[PDB]
């Protein structure tokens, strides 16, 4: 309960009193760990943006990374690096566009790679985490393209170069499963499997249609690459779970996040990153609230936690703030991260009790995206 | 005010996020940065793509198709931000999805988002 | 009177006595069973029509007369955009100016002059009776008045509800009588969110009372020459169809290659397409537009020939700003557009859809 | 009464009722006029910034211009072009620096000139309007360089090229008097006259020292190029007026903004653009409040107005808001613009009476600088 | 929270704008963006140039010269913005002036402003302050 | 004890009997009336000193011994920067290890060996008594013990209040006993905000208790050879003075050309400057730092020669991070610095300032 600024004032006072020297220098961030959490601020479409690197245990900003227009951040699960695909222009928001990927050292935060993307091929959209995606081995970044058509761009992080664009069907999002394979969700209600070589026509297979045309799958499904779990809520809180760990899609049984009385009384998911999945606990978290059916991008004040296997409700937390996005640390005794775009504040909760533990405020202009690494 | 309440359209202030034509707008109303309801501000570039919605006009009891179009080539205005989602569908029905920067076709390859206009293109059916 | 003038028009429209050799009426080329287009096979398939001599071919495809009464008369608007008029190059001001043209065109009905036309009208007791009741006694004896009066009767007849009944599925759906299929509804949504609607909707914004799927503007969409039609027409390998620049009094080189946006009503049944009838299938007309947007090699290939679309007949003044939309139509969206475009077929031509579907 | 958004809703209602078509297009800004006001947002040192073009009469944003890091805006007095000196980096706030001048058409707001400044020569500092300056004929742009030593850059806007750097003595700010001449303020408390030919060392001449080492002159003096009036408040509200209208510096009676008593009760100037000068009215405006001597950059709630000729206080306005920056339109019956960094709001006041007429909020992040053309 | 009042230094919280050493700080406190009181955050480049101030230390009644140094080459942090001006002089006395981006000397020619540190460089003696 | 030892060192320090021809003592070169430097004009002016033999010139400028006792013993700190020691190249560890070297150096005092130093000490009955009281009976009969004890007395002598008085105007101001002049305080402000403080201050931050205006590090500031001095040294026009790299056991090439940050104390009166006495004026010394920051034509030119400074004797390992500060010292600031540096004069040498 001594704040961090108070501890600091105390120690600097003791250093002055004792004649202690120290060399003013550039700090290193502490080693990445399970409770580092990254919050990205798309800044409501501003041309430049920020990512905050946060120690979630201390509630402390340990670093920042600047980005351009609607960058897609990724974070290597093993903690070796972070990267983003980003877009800049020669004259702020006009002139020559350069898309590029930067890779950063997660301790010095220095860029160790800056890889131009030819022909400005990024999909500029409100930030969806799964629109830019690391393969499991960390060597390849895949980025979605929409214009002129759905396409996926392959970037070699190891050799630091753009590789090629892949032609795909009318599909969206990129859930990588292997060094050379990803899934996409298609307009027709199937998933598409894309398997791609250095050159050649991608191998593209579709699953069966797994949802009717009137059931709407949200833009921010939770995907645990290490568990190959794709947790995909619909607008009503019905949750589609797809198991991709065998390398092909297995459709798991559907669970309702909300009860029928809740649904009858207007309860629905809503926010940006509406859903989190804790791998080790096999638990789903969903931001829900009482709301009309078309207010599905508004903040929510409640998180339901449910067992991913049974659909049993384990908790319903009153977050006590307007929360747009959640995620969880992937360690035991996980933290539940609850970001309020309105408050520009990451609230950090104990995921078990739902209690708010601390918070980090002043995170830019419109922060929306929480990313944690799955380190363990 | 209640963000979660059913959105109630009005036909009396275009700069307010409940104006009827803004029922599925995402961004900033161009009228607040030097454009108008259906024109882009000086120095920006008007996209030709758009996402659509069926918006009820409480003036005439009719539902109208509003095909939003972005004014591009500038950093986000920062004025009159609004986000409504009536009828808004996920990105895989892009014709109805509004997180996409619909800046395609804008002169000079402009793709940065400055604000959105709300012209009517049809009666809804 | 408004009834009678049109009734007279009805009779002229189907009367082959208005052609030199008496083989051809407006209805020969503008066949009411075919949404007022030419079902006849010529040396260039259905691309261009054969005149009364039985050998002469035009250089442009015969357009429908359906909904042609909705086109405003030709004018330059404040934008400096030309709009409206008749013929693909807008060289007629309105229906009445257009009507006397097939009559005297040695490539079409081929009467030598007005006097020859009037002499045909006098031969017919019913015409002497019908014209004289609308235009006065001895009308048929003044070749100028006779020819003008027939053109007016013909223009009035094309303005009747028979030519623009507005009873397409699309119309009935807009009235709430029925609904679109899902494919039609996607088609419609594509149409109004993609570049199509920049040219094929009456208005820039708001709602049209009698939508005919054209803004009546002139655009060079970069079409290649139709080689067989151009061979048949005989105009030469060095000939350039300059579009609107050919209208007398248009001098502005930026109009070269621009053609009037056609109404898409009955487009399903009035193939082949474009001003030179170059594309046979509706879908090919739609795919053409991907040549400006798609990065795929197939986007450059006419699927009807398997060869490149071809260099534009007029490489300049292309509507690159509307055409280069940054978004390619996938086949799902092309299918949806065909289905939507088929909802624009008038009631009476819905059975013609069967074969094309 | 009816707001701008309201009247716009009824015009739109009426056009739909009447079935009136209209082409969606790019609007032209209304021709520059006296009541056009420019608000620059240095965004508290953000790497990108915005300038708002505002119709002071209707209190409407009529356009915007993006800028880079701490750009210096300039606005030609005749309304024919605006320009800024701005600073971009190849990777947001990092990498290769480009300083450049852009010249803008004031109705389309399109860039008409983009003039690179060799060797990243711009002075990076919280925005001082007189650190970059148009010459009276609009043909030349002069910007300050602090590093490696005070110097002035000459930019030819007519030929659209940078010319050379003038090496100067230990001096600051740039007040052009002529196509080849400008004054600066020197550490030793003189002004310096810098006349620059086409070639060679400019000819530098110092005036008398006109203030003691312990009298402090604010960073934002008002300067009316068309009057040649350099108006310089000190920290205590003492105002130096220098006439530069003859080619050489003649020193006017120095004058007090606050009363000897009032200063006894801790009235001091304070804010950013603390001072405004209305050329035709020969009149000074000074933001003041009750403050400690070392709170000289805080917002003031009051404006004092005084005759540049006598020092007679003409009015004192209780602004009604926390104001950092003032300026005035140079027309007759001028608006007094009262920009609040905190509120992000331009308050538009009647300059004679001080009542708030109207206001334009949402002016970026930390708007600071108000510019107006003097067109009469 | 009365902005015009005389500044009241405290020696108890460095993230607050009234921390004694921040007596002429302009921008953001580096300790809020992953620096510390006298170190830059990761990725930034510490300038060699400074503006100095004599800052009264409430805790020992001594005045200390604080030579503010800027951490450069990032966009402004946005956290714990602070502007104090104790003894701050106009730009023609650059040595005491805090509107200047004091990024000179920063590695990689970095000149964009991220945050400012507050190290003590001596005991005071100023005549203006 | 500590007094008696320093008193013995006081005798030795002024004793020419510790030189071969008995013509020279430590005080000949470290003249107390000249803040312990060499007033004597030789072949290369005051740039270098002349040994006992009347002809051998050194290749370095004789530094002041004032405040030498505040320098830490030579060491590599945890950031890898070498610090402290004695001589311009840090080649001696401390004052003790340094004291014997001039005695046995043939270009200086030129005693052949320790035994001849001990013999000289035996010749003076006052030394027999003084040494024996402190180091025991027969100390002078053993040349090793005698020389080491002489070295210890000298070191002790140099650690006295008389070498490091802290009575400069700067010291009096810091005690709040007096005030700096407007110029002197400007110089002080400039000194601590400009690059100078990055090297010429004891600590990185905080307040030093006994400031001697040097952080005791080694830096190559990229100085040219002292042409005449080098000619007078006889070391040859082929020679390279590698500064720190010359201390035995320093092998790291990054140190070639680096020299100890001298204390600026008394700097106003110990001209000429730098390790080679290459600059006669203090103003020049300060100016030399503008070659790195200033783009102006006259930054390139040594104002004492009117010619370019000269290429660095050692063109690598320059401290560019620190020297390329991006800001030029204008005349006003160079004046302010001189004024400030003059306040680092000990009270007793305040008369020397003209
Ligand atoms: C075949 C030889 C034809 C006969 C007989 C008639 N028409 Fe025709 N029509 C024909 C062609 C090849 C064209 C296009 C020519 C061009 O230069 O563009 C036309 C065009 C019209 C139009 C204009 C329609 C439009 O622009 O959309 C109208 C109104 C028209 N035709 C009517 C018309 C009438 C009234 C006829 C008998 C008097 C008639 N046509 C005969 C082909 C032929
Ligand atoms: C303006 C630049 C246009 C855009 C965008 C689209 N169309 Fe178009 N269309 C245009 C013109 C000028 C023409 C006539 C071209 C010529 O010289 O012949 C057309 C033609 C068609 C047709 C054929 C109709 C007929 O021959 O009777 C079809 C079926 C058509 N257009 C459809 C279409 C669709 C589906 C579009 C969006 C993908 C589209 N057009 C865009 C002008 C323009
Ligand atoms: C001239 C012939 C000299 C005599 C006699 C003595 N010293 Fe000296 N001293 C001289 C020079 C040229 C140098 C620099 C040598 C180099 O290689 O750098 C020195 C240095 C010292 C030092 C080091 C001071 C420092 O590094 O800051 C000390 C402590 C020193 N000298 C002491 C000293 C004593 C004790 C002497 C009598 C035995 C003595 N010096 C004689 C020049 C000459
Ligand atoms: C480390 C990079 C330094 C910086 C920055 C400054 N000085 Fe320095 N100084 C330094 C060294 C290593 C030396 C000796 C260089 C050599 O090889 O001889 C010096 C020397 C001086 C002197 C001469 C002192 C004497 O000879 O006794 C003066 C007057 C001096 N330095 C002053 C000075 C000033 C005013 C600075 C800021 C302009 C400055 N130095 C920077 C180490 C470094
Ligand atoms: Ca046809
Ligand atoms: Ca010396
Ligand atoms: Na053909
Ligand atoms: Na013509």
């Amino acid at each position: 309960q001594e704040t961090q600024g108070q501890a600091a004032a105390r120690a600097a006072a003791a250093d002055l009193a004792a004649g202690q020297d120290d060399e003013p220098r550039i700090l290193e961030a502490p080693a990445p760990d399970a409770r580092r959490v990254y919050v990205n601020d798309p800044a409501h479409f501003a041309a430049v943006t920020q990512q905050f690197v946060i120690d979630g245990e201390a509630g402390r900003v340990i670093g920042m990374i600047d980005g351009g227009f609607l960058p897609n951040p990724v974070v290597a699960d093993d903690g070796s690096f972070i990267a983003h695909a980003s877009t800049v222009f020669s004259r702020i928001a006009r002139g020559e566009r350069t898309d590029y990927v930067e890779v950063f050292d997660p301790v010095t935060l220095l860029p160790t790679a800056d890889i131009e993307l030819p022909d400005a091929p990024r999909f500029l959209v409100g930030t969806y985490p799964w629109m830019t995606s690391l393969t499991p081995d960390g060597k390849t970044l895949l980025f979605y393209q929409f214009s002129p058509a759905p396409a996926v761009g392959v970037v070699d992080l190891e050799g630091k170069a753009f590789k090629r664009m892949l032609d795909v069907p009318d599909c969206y999002h990129i859930f990588p499963t292997a060094p050379d394979t990803f899934f996409m969700h298609c307009r027709d209600g199937s998933l598409a499997k894309v398997a791609f070589g250095t050159e050649g026509t991608p191998e593209i297979t579709h699953t069966e249609v797994f949802h009717p045309e009137d059931e709407f799958l949200i833009n921010h499904p939770a995907y645990s690459q290490k568990a190959g779990r794709l947790v995909w809520p619909t607008y009503t809180g019905k949750i589609h779970q797809i198991d991709l760990s065998s390398g092909d899609a297995k459709f798991l049984p559907a669970v309702e996040a909300l009860t029928e009385a809740e649904r009858a009384d207007g309860w629905r998911p809503g926010g940006w990153q509406q859903v989190a999945y804790h791998r080790a606990l096999d638990r789903i978290y969903l931001l829900v609230d009482q709301r009309d059916e078309w207010r599905h991008k508004t903040a929510s004040r409640f998180v339901v936690v449910l067992d991913a296997k049974t659909g049993e409700r384990l908790a319903k937390f009153e977050m006590g703030h307007e929360i747009d996005s959640i995620n969880v640390s992937q360690d035991e005794k996980p933290l539940l991260y609850a970001l309020s775009t309105g408050d520009k504040t990451l609230y950090i909760h104990d995921a078990e009790s739902g209690e708010e533990l601390r918070s980090v405020n002043q995170l830019g202009h419109g922060p929306q995206v929480i990313t944690t690494a799955d380190m363990g | 005010t209640d963000p979660r309440a059913k959105w109630v359209p009005q036909d009396n202030d275009i700069q307010a996020c409940d104006y009827w034509r803004h029922c599925s707008i995402d961004g900033n109303i161009c009228d607040c940065s030097g454009g108008s309801l259906t024109n882009c501000p000086p120095g920006t570039k008007l996209a030709t793509a758009s996402w659509v919605a069926s918006c009820y006009n409480p003036t005439d009891g009719q539902s109208y198709l509003i095909a939003y179009r972005d004014c591009c080539g500038y950093n986000v205005s920062g004025r009159c931000p609004c986000l409504n989602t009536e009828g808004e569908l996920p990105v895989y029905r892009p014709e109805f999805a509004n997180d996409i920067i619909w800046c395609f076709g804008a002169e000079d390859d402009a793709m940065t988002y400055h604000c959105t206009i709300s012209p009517i293109v049809g009666k809804a059916s | 009177a408004d009834d009678a003038l049109a009734a007279l028009g009805a009779q002229l429209f189907v009367d082959p006595a208005l052609s030199r050799n008496a083989t051809q009426s407006c209805a020969t080329c503008h066949d009411p069973a075919r949404a007022f287009t030419d079902p006849r096979e010529g040396k260039a398939g259905l691309a261009v029509s054969v005149g009364d001599d039985g050998q002469s071919h035009g250089d442009r495809n015969t357009p429908t007369l359906g909904y042609a009464a909705l086109v405003p008369a030709f004018h330059r608007d404040a934008n400096g955009k030309y709009k409206g008029g008749q013929f693909w190059d807008g060289r007629a001001d309105d229906l009445k100016q257009q009507a006397g043209q097939p009559m005297l065109n040695p490539v079409e009905m081929a009467m030598p002059d007005r006097a020859a036309v009037a002499a045909r009208l006098r031969d017919d007791p019913a015409y002497r009776t019908g014209f004289e009741a609308l235009f006065g006694k001895g009308v048929l004896d003044d070749p100028e008045r006779a020819f003008d009066a027939a053109a007016e009767a013909l223009a009035a007849y094309q303005a009747t509800g028979e030519f623009s009944p507005f009873d397409s599925k699309y119309d009935r759906v807009m009235r709430g009588e029925e609904k679109f299929t899902p494919l039609e509804e996607f088609g419609y949504t594509v149409f109004i969110t993609w570049n199509c609607r920049l040219c094929h909707m009456q208005r820039k914004q708001g709602v049209a009372e009698r939508e005919t799927f054209t803004n009546f503007e002139y655009h060079n969409i970069g079409l290649p020459v139709n080689e067989t039609a151009r061979e048949a027409s005989g105009l030469g390998a060095d000939h350039v169809d300059h579009g609107l620049l050919a209208r007398p009094g248009i001098e502005d080189p930026a109009q070269s290659g621009r053609f009037k946006v056609p109404s898409l009503r009955n487009v399903a049944v009035t193939g082949p397409y474009m001003h030179n009838g170059v594309f046979t299938d509706l879908r090919t007309a739609i795919l053409f537009y991907n040549k400006y947007t798609s990065r795929r090699p197939e986007a450059k290939i006419n699927p009807e020939t398997g060869a490149p679309w071809g260099e534009p007949e007029v490489a300049r003044n292309l509507s690159l700003a509307e055409l280069q939309s940054g978004l390619m139509l996938d086949d799902g969206r092309v299918d949806a557009l065909v289905a939507f475009l088929e909802t624009l077929t008038d009631r009476r031509y819905e059975p013609l859809l069967e074969e094309s579907r």
